């Protein structure tokens, strides 16, 4: 199903 | 046909916790379009990266790094709730080009990528006969981290659930949770997915009140 992206620095 | 332009090793992007998600799939053949949606690791995010990767192996870390760009203009909203669709492109030449956008905001951005970058073939040996060799570990690294951001978010959720009431109870209620979110905290540096299983149970325990 559904991922995750992090943030940036 | 007896051959065919393939893109010998999957693609794909870095998602949270540092676990690979993959994308193109290895010894597929070429041109190829192929989409998936994303949202936001958590609350209140108005940027991602897209880290663009290389391999087979379920740490990012352990795959070859393409490239990379960031996605900003994002609505702050709550994690999971933002769309933001990416897709990887390679043309018949070998030419490969990744973008994001997010649906909401519209905001989108793009990378292209040469065809000779990434991994030559002695290399690309090597890759698939050690993600074989580390199945086993790269299984449990990929459950590990299922687990880390499960726990990661139970503990924004929890702590965000407290800092909202006022009645948070006898603040007995509210000192169990908070000695329960530490020994938790801890629990999610380590390598052990049962331990911090163990903790979110405990802490899902004196949270009772809370969860009511």
């Amino acid at each position: 199903k559904l991922y995750a992206l992090p943030r940036p620095t | 046909v007896l051959l065919l332009d393939v893109t010998p090793l999957s693609l794909g992007i870095e998602t949270m916790g540092g676990v690979m998600t993959t994308l193109i799939a290895k010894n597929t053949t070429i041109p190829t379009k192929h989409s998936q949606v994303f949202s936001t690791a958590e609350d209140n995010q108005s940027a991602v990266t897209i880290h663009v990767l290389q391999g087979e192996r379920k740490r990012a870390a352990d795959n070859k790094s393409l490239g990379q760009f960031n996605l900003d203009g994002i609505n702050p909203a709550p994690r999971g709730m933002p769309q933001i669709e990416v897709t990887f492109d390679i043309d018949a030449d070998g030419i490969l080009h990744v973008s994001a956008k997010d649906k909401n905001s519209g905001k989108e951005q793009k990378i292209t990528i040469k065809a000779s970058s990434g991994l030559n073939e002695d290399e690309i040996q090597k890759m698939v006969r050690d993600a074989e060799a580390n199945a086993e570990a790269d299984r449990k690294f990929e459950e590990l981290v299922q687990t880390r951001n499960q726990g990661d978010h139970l503990l924004h959720s929890t702590r965000k659930q407290v800092e909202e009431a006022g009645d948070k109870l006898p603040a007995d209620d509210k000192t169990a949770i908070e000695s329960a979110l530490t020994a938790l905290e801890t629990a999610l540096k380590g390598e052990d997915k049962a331990a911090i299983e163990a903790k979110m149970q405990e802490l899902a325990q004196v949270s009772q009140k809370l969860m009511e």
